[PDB]
Order: structure tokens, then C-alpha cells, then sequence
RNA sequence: UUGGCACCUCGAUGUCGGCUCAUCGCAUCCUGGGGCUGUAGUCGGUCCCAAGGGUUGGGCUGUUCGCCCAUUAAAGCGGUACGCGAGCUGGGUUCAGAACGUCGUGAGACAGUUCGGUCCCUAUCCGUCGUGGGCGUAGGAAAUUUGAGAGGAGCUGUCCUUAGUACGAGAGGACCGGGAUGGACAUACCUCUGGUGUACCAGUUGUCGUGCCAACGGCAUAGCUGGGUAGCUAUGUGUGGACGGGAUAAGUGCUGAAAGCAUCUAAGCAUGAAGCCCCCCUCAAGAUGAGAUUUCCCAACUUCGGUUAUAAGAUCCCUCAAAGAUGAUGAGGUUAAUAGGUUCGAGGUGGAAGCAUGGUGACAUGUGGAGCUGACGAAUACUAAUCGAUCGAAGACUUAAU
């Protein structure tokens, strides 16, 4: 494992409500956003291009095309800022990291559903 | 890991030659640094032999050199076959520590620390 | 990470298509600018009949970058391109339309009109 | 690049103070009683740790 | 003013109340005992001497620092304590607040305490002027035969020498460093762990000295 | 600076500019403290104190300059062989080629131009940066230390509030005080974002092997390509220059005579700068003035001079890494987890082989988040740290006190 002390101290931080997902899956991430005083949930929907790290330090990256511009949001898996994650679709991919998608668009960028 | 004053390909090749030689003879005289590296390589080969499965044999075949050992019976056995037969059988009940190094002292030519690495 | 000589697309209908960064404002020896930072730029390519012309020295605010930004919660946003919006001294956009997504950090900078105009603020 | 002045015998010999070889780290072999290098097989009798090598 | 000795375990992250990611360093500060109290009367200054981490008792033919030597065993025994690997003096603390042989707990520090962490930085071995002193390289092309060299080390006939404090290649790192105004994020009494916000000097397993911040 | 002089150097003192690294002066560019003002405020002008720190990137030109673009609190001026070529460059200039203009009958020539054109050196001494050994420090040791000294750091912007208040016709708009957040710089560190990751995983081309198939190995930059652990890292993450004290500068005074007045000065007493001495960080008793504290060790011989191996302790040698050029440092050396192996994990990769099933086939699917896996966590004496050896006290004298 990691150092036992590191695991013991950060065990409370981990969230157990999160669903299981893999790179290539389409996720609807419900993010808590504060605009001025007001607080609202804004949904970022995209393909997961990367998952890395372990424990409290684990992160995942979701990619979406907005108005012809690719946008990537990287999130700590156990951040309290994410209200919820929903797996809209499961994608067939042949590798852990989908960096090749960054230079692809349209039909070339399509990922087949499992 | 030790570089052994060789490039990656040369290092890997020499380690294969050393491991096979140790498997064949069961004892070899070499330099201390080479012996310290080879002990890891050989013991991992013994581990594969003890598992005994085809996948392990194929994984061992990647490292072992293709050599022929002539037995007293006059039967010919490959190094891979000796590893997966007699050597694996010997160390079934032993967990690790299949090799030992004995220091012999410096050699005349370059003052290199000569050592004997042997199975057991 | 936008520096001197960095070329940025222009995310507006001001008439400028591509600008080149003359300067990163905000202190002596300041090397790089990211989203929300104001830069001085020259217009290299302009759409014909636009208000802003080629070779005009103008001020712009950075709205998207490939480098992206890190938020306090440890989350990150990165864009496929580096884009800026030509701005007036008041911080209002020279053009009437904003094109493409913009980072929320513009709200912190008080570029409210741009944030309002932008199709998506992320 | 080059020495401005020749090195005197005194200066040279002061420099050679630490230019020396130590005695080998040797102990009497228990089996035969001849000196052997510590942690090495005894060359005379070919024994290490009370066993023939 | 408080002080404790601990070993650096590693770094991790904790999520704050507002969900901000807080980079943290885990320090284990178990087995701290006040070995001696220094006084102005005897020593000329007031300090507590704290020994951290128990070591094995004396044996006849000990060959390592794992086993306490007879001098060390005696010093610890005067405090009625087991021999300790690391011993340090804290001058900041009030001597009266401590008694010899007393255990110093991690709970002495509380969350939100501003602290200064002292440790020996990681060694880097023999290092050139670029990495050791952050000097600029010479040109890599355009005929250059100057890449990672230190540059001119002086002037000419006026001074006919190199001034002391000229920056040259040498051993880098392995230096005592104090990082000031760090914060205690959390104290775990069960695991004897103090969570320090940010990063502290030295390798994992390295000794860290935590003190109440001098500047307040 | 342009010169004058021709005193060291012609058995050689390399010359412009740039690059690298700086270092010093203050006639101060910015920031700090003041006086006067033709000082309303906001801004300025001028002079005094002040060298702590700071004092940006481009276009043109060999350029130094200088002009220009865009900044900045500011874009200071000088010395250091117009600092620095046994540190770098070699564009200009200052060889041999060639050409233009020009001059010369000509060979040729030109602080006129043009194009091209070999920058050597293994560091002896001092100096400097690191890193060991010896001896000393009146017994021999293990730890913890005081700090005489020494080094480091020292910079600033914008915004909000006080306050649309003071001031002002209006326009505009303070001080003082209180907050917030930056630039540049320094330092530690890899949790995060990235980089690298030649004994990690996977895909793939040509060719040659392992008899063939399948599966693998060699070579082709690591063949190439997609990822990537630890470590090392910046562009990444934390932290810092805080708050203060003492004495001062230019100043500003109080009391006050010489000099019945007056007067900051003579006696006396205050106040007063980013500066000085501290405060903060680091080194530090070879500080030969060698300091302090705690603990450990303490016997026999003897020619009575002293010796001795041993004590505490520390090494040799060996397994090593958080350490490292080597020394050194630190973790260990069987009454042992130091390393390797082994077993179980983390992280990485992304679905092994084999077999089965579907397809004419290329392939696909299942078994099965499979298999594999350097450095990271844990456990386990299976292998190696064997057996040994070496060094290392017995505490001088004088005086005073007890
Ligand atoms: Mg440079
Ligand atoms: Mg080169
Ligand atoms: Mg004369
Ligand atoms: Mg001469
Ligand atoms: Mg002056
Ligand atoms: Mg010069
Ligand atoms: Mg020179
Ligand atoms: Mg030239
Ligand atoms: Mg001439
Ligand atoms: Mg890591
Ligand atoms: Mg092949
Ligand atoms: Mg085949
Ligand atoms: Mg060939
Ligand atoms: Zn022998």
C-alpha cells in the first residue's frame, strides 16, 4: 500500500458515494459553483480522458467541445465540490490515456459505446 | 540497479549469458558487481520454474539463452528444461535465497574482486 | 502562459482575427500572462470591414489559454487554444459579440460585460 | 597551464604524505591458521565459514 | 511556545472546510520525552532537552547506533526514560511548564497553530553553478564554448584575486533550513501525527523540529 | 572625455562590442526622512540627509552611443587594464584574395567603401568553492550546546476603506490611519499540474533466428509509436523580506546663558530615515582566548622514573542509502529486517498465454480490471552482513581556598 500513516490520516477525506467509471466513459459531473453570494450546480458533461493517482490525491480529467473549442476540466476524485457524477455512456477504448482525442474533432473524435 | 559499465542492450545480453551459465554449471566465477546483479535475475528464473506453468516457461524462455546440456546419460537437455526440471524440484520447499556469493579476493590483471556465485 | 511574441486568436467580432503580444502588463520583468490578465497587442490579421484594423496597437484581456488555470479547490480548466478579447479602457469589449467559452476568472477581474456576452462561462 | 616554479623536494614530499597503501584487512584463517582477507574464502585451504568452498 | 521532534513521512492532501485543496506534510512525533532541563544557574540559559524515538537498550558488542551506548543510557536513565535516537534542545519553551521524564504529546500543538519547521534539506552532491546558484547558461549555439561554466570569477590587476563569497561549484543541499509561518492543519493523537500545511525540508524519514512561530 | 608628456612593458602587458560573473564610489534614477516654494488640493520646482534593496523587454545598427515601440516605482551616473578572451563569442577593426569610387605614368594607395577570411594551452603557486586526514584544546569517551565572530536577507505596485471628508469657484481631490491582493526576487518541496523516466506496460514495420504453427528473442536512434513508477525537476506547490527595540543623519524643538533682548547649544533635556546596531535566517570554540552541561569508563605491575594492554568508546572488514567524486555522513552487521530473494500491496499499463466460441477470413468475444511490472509500503532470516583483528585512560606543576 502507501505509507500506512498517510492512509490513516486521509481516510476520512475519501468519498464512497462516487460511481465506478473508466477513461472513455461519458460523465455528467454536477459541480457546485459560487457566483457572488449565489451558489448553484453547473453540469460539465464530457468524455473522461485520464484517471491518475491514488487515495485522496486521485484525479480525473473530463473533455468537452464547446462552441468549437475543446475544454478540459481536471477534478480531484474526492473533492466535496462535485455534488454528484453520472455515467451517461460507457465507451470502448484501447488505452488508459486518451490524449489522441485532443487533436481529433467530429466523426474522428467519436468513441464507440460498449 | 547496476549499469556494469555497459549499455542497456549489452547489459541485458550479458545478464542472460551469466544467468544461463549459472543454470548450466551451478557455480561460476565472476566479478562481484556482476554476481550481485545476476543473483536477482537467476532467482526470478527459479521462481518461474517453481510455478512450472507454460506461461512461466515462455516468460523464462525470454531471458534464458538457447543452449544444450549433455547429461551423463548422454541425453541432451536445454537450459530451460534443466531450470523447469531438476533446479525447480530442488528448491520447491525453499522460499528465496537460491544463490550464494563467496568473495575470492582481487585478480591480477585489473584488481577486480573475483567472486563465486553458486546455486544453493 | 502568454508571453511577448505569443500570437492569440481573437474571440470577438471587433474585426481583429489574430493579435501578437507586445507586452504583458502588471509589473517590471513580468514574463507571462494567463486568463484575466491584460496584454498590449498588435493586430496581425483582421477581418475586412471591421472596426479594428491590421497593425493597430490595442489592449486585450486573455479569456482562454492552453496552459489553463488552477482553482483553489484543486480543480483545473484548460482550453484547446489561446484566445483574447479586444477591450476598451473601461474593460468593456470593443466588439458586440463574444465567441467561444470563457473562464470564470474573468468575473474576478470585473470583466462583467464579456462574461455576460460569452455563450458559456466555465 | 604550466608550473611557474619547480617543486622543491620538501614541497613534493609534503604532498606525498597521504600517498600510501594500507595493510590488507586480513585475519588468521581458523581452519589452517594462515592469514586470509576478512569476508573472503581462505586461498590456502579453500574454506569459508568453517566449510570447504 | 511549544516544540516537538518528529520524522517526515511524506506529503498528501486534505480538503478544507470550503473544499479548498490543502497540500499537507505528515509528521510522526511519537516517543518524545524531556530528557533534561537546562537552567541559567547551571548552563547559563534555559532550555528543555527532548529525546525522540526509542532506541534499543545497551548490549555488550553493539556495532551500530541502533543500540544505546553506556554514556547515552545513563543520560536517559537520569530522566527515567528509554535511550533516544534524536535529541534536541528547545529554548523557546518555558522550562517551568515541563518536568524531566515528561512525555511531550502531539496534542501540545492544536489545529490553526502557526509554526516554524526546521530540518536538514535533501543532499544533491557535487553541483555546478547553474543548479547550485541559479546562474544563467551561456549560448548553446552561435559558436559558443560556454554552456554551464560559472563565468568570470573576478576583474583584473585590480584585485589580482578572487573575493571570498564567489559562487562556485561545490556540495549542494544537506543544509539546516527553517520554513517559517507554516500551520498545523490537524493533530491525530491515535497515530501521533501532526499535519503541517505545505512542505518541509529533507528526505522522508528525516528529522523535523516543530516550534511555535518566532514571528507573531 | 579629447589631448599633452614618453616614465614600466616591443626575447609580446591581445585590441571594439556583446555574453557570463560580478564588485565598488555616490555627484541618488526609484523607494525612506527633511527645508524652502511663485506649496490651496492633487501634482510639481529646488536643495539637504540617505548607497538598504531595487533599477524591464523589444525594432534598427558590429556597434558603444542614439532614435523608436511597449512598459516600469524607477528604467541612475561612474570606477574596477574604457572590470572580466589561460571564462565564451569574434559581427567591427587590424594579414594574404577580389571589386567600386578616388589618387598615382606605374608598382600600388585610401580613419573611403564592398564581399571572403585558422581565437592554442592537461592549473605548479597564491586566490576562490567544496571535502577529508594530523595534532592541539593536561585522563580517555558519547551526546547536547553558549556564541566571540562571520555570512544571508533587506525591493516595490495596484485596489478597497477612512472619504467624495480636508482643500477647492469649479474641475479635481490629500495626509495620517486600517485592510486586501499582485510584480520581481529568494528558499524549501513533489501532494497537485506538467517534464524526464535506455532493466515499467502496451501497439507496430523490415529482417534474421528459436525446426514449423502459435508464442518469443536479436538488430534497425531505446527501430518506431502510445502511455508511465520512483527519483530528479519548473513552468508546479508552500514559505519569506512581519511586528518591533536601541542609537542616529538632515531636520524639528524644550529649557537656556554667554549677550538684561534674542537664540535648538554652550551645560541640560526631547524628537527624528528603506540608512546604523539589533530583532529574522545560516555557519561558528583552530574563539590556540581552544568555552559550558549531562552521562560513561577508573587496574595491575614497577628500577617508583613510569609502563602495560585493556575500560568506556571507536574503527578495520562486510550488507547498505535518506548520503556520496573519493573520503566523509547516516541505516545495519545474527542477541540481525541492512540489502537481495520470496510473499502481499500501492502506483503504472490496459485485457497475457492457453483454451473455447463466432466469422470464409483479416479479426472479435468469453474465461478475466487479465497478465505483467525498476526504484515506493509491509511482512518474512531463504542468501549475504562469518570467524576475527586493530586502536583506545590511569590523569604535570604552582598558588589560593576548602
Ligand atoms: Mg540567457
Ligand atoms: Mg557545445
Ligand atoms: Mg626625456
Ligand atoms: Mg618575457
Ligand atoms: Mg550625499
Ligand atoms: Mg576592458
Ligand atoms: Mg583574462
Ligand atoms: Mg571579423
Ligand atoms: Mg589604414
Ligand atoms: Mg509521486
Ligand atoms: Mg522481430
Ligand atoms: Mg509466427
Ligand atoms: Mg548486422
Ligand atoms: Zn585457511
Amino acid at each position: 500500500t502507501n505509507h500506512k500513516l498517510i492512509e490513516a490520516v486521509t481516510k476520512s477525506q475519501l468519498r464512497t458515494d462516487l460511481p465506478s467509471f473508466r477513461p472513455g466513459d461519458t460523465l455528467r459531473v454536477h459541480v457546485r459553483i459560487i457566483e457572488g453570494t449565489r451558489e448553484r450546480i453547473q453540469v460539465f458533461e464530457g468524455v473522461v480522458i485520464k484517471r491518475r493517482g491514488g487515495g485522496v490525491s486521485e484525479t480525473f480529467t473530463v473533455r468537452k467541445i464547446s462552441s468549437g473549442v475543446g475544454v478540459e476540466r481536471t477534478f480531484p476524485l474526492h473533492t466535496p465540490k462535485i455534488e454528484k457524477i453520472e455515467v451517461k455512456r460507457r465507451g470502448k477504448v484501447r488505452r488508459a490515456k486518451l490524449y489522441y482525442l485532443r487533436s481529433l474533432r467530429g466523426k474522428a473524435a467519436r468513441i464507440q459505446e460498449i | 540497479y547496476r549499469k556494469l559499465g555497459r549499455t542497456s542492450d549489452q547489459r541485458k545480453a550479458m545478464l542472460r549469458d551469466l544467468a544461463t551459465s549459472l543454470i548450466i554449471s551451478e557455480r561460476i566465477e565472476t566479478t562481484e558487481a556482476r554476481a550481485k546483479e545476476v543473483r536477482s535475475v537467476v532467482e526470478k528464473l527459479i521462481t518461474l520454474g517453481k510455478k512450472g506453468d507454460l506461461a512461466s516457461r515462455r516468460n523464462a524462455a525470454k531471458t534464458l539463452r538457447n543452449v544444450e546440456i549433455l547429461n551423463e546419460d548422454e541425453t541432451t537437455q536445454t537450459a530451460l528444461q534443466k531450470l523447469f526440471g531438476e533446479i525447480a524440484e530442488r528448491y520447491t520447499e525453499r522460499q528465496g535465497g537460491y544463490t550464494r556469493i563467496l568473495k575470492q579476493g582481487p585478480r591480477r590483471g585489473d584488481g577486480a574482486e573475483s567472486v563465486i556465485i553458486e546455486l544453493v | 502562459m502568454i508571453q511577448q511574441e505569443t500570437r492569440l486568436k481573437v474571440a470577438d467580432n471587433s474585426g481583429a482575427r489574430e493579435v501578437l503580444t507586445i507586452k504583458v502588463l502588471g509589473g517590471s520583468g513580468r514574463k507571462t500572462a494567463n486568463i484575466g490578465d491584460v496584454i498590449v497587442c498588435t493586430v496581425k490579421n483582421a477581418t475586412p470591414g471591421g472596426v479594428v484594423k491590421k497593425g493597430d496597437v490595442v489592449k486585450a484581456v486573455i479569456v482562454r489559454t492552453k496552459s489553463g488555470v488552477r482553482r483553489n479547490d484543486g480543480s483545473y480548466i484548460k482550453f484547446d487554444e489561446n484566445a483574447c478579447v479586444i477591450i476598451r479602457d473601461d474593460k468593456g469589449p470593443r466588439g458586440t459579440r463574444i465567441f467561444g467559452p470563457v473562464a470564470r476568472e474573468l468575473r474576478e477581474g470585473n470583466f462583467m460585460k464579456i462574461v455576460s456576452l460569452a455563450p458559456e462561462v466555465l | 597551464a604550466v608550473p611557474k616554479r619547480r617543486t622543491s623536494k620538501t614541497r613534493k614530499n609534503k604532498r606525498r604524505t597521504h600517498f600510501k597503501i594500507s595493510v590488507p584487512g586480513m585475519t588468521e584463517c581458523p581452519n589452517c591458521g594462515e592469514y586470509k582477507l576478512s569476508h573472503r574464502v581462505c586461498k590456502n585451504c579453500g574454506s569459508y565459514n568453517g566449510e570447504e568452498v | 511556545t511549544k516544540g516537538i521532534l518528529g520524522r517526515k513521512i511524506g506529503m498528501t492532501q486534505v480538503f478544507g472546510e470550503n473544499g479548498e485543496l490543502i497540500p499537507v506534510t505528515v509528521v510522526e512525533a511519537k516517543e518524545n520525552v524531556v530528557l533534561q532541563k537546562k537552567t541559567v544557574e547551571v548552563d547559563g540559559y534555559n532550555a528543555i532537552q527532548v529525546g525522540f524515538e526509542d532506541k534499543k537498550a545497551y548490549k555488550k558488542d553493539a556495532k551500530s547506533n541502533k543500540y544505546a551506548n553506556k554514556p547515552a543510557e545513563g543520560h536517559a536513565k537520569k530522566a527515567d526514560a528509554a535511550p533516544k535516537r534524536f535529541i534536541r534542545e528547545f529554548r523557546n519553551v518555558d522550562v517551568d511548564a515541563y518536568e524531566v521524564g515528561q512525555e511531550v504529546s502531539v496534542d501540545t500543538f492544536v489545529a490553526g497553530d502557526v509554526i516554524d519547521v526546521t530540518g536538514v534539506s535533501k543532499g544533491k552532491g557535487f553541483q555546478g553553478a547553474i543548479k547550485r546558484h541559479g546562474q544563467s547558461r551561456g549560448p548553446m549555439s552561435h559558436g559558443s564554448h560556454f554552456h554551464r561554466a560559472p563565468g568570470s570569477v573576478g576583474m583584473a590587476s585590480d584585485a589580482s584575486r578572487v573575493f571570498k563569497g564567489q559562487k562556485m561549484p561545490g556540495r549542494m543541499g544537506g543544509n539546516t533550513v527553517t520554513v517559517q509561518n507554516l500551520e498545523v492543519v490537524q493533530v491525530d493523537t491515535e497515530n501521533k501525527v501532526i499535519l503541517v500545511k505545505g512542505n518541509v525540508p529533507g528526505p522522508k524519514k528525516g528529522l523535523v523540529e516543530i516550534r511555535t512561530s518566532i514571528k507573531k
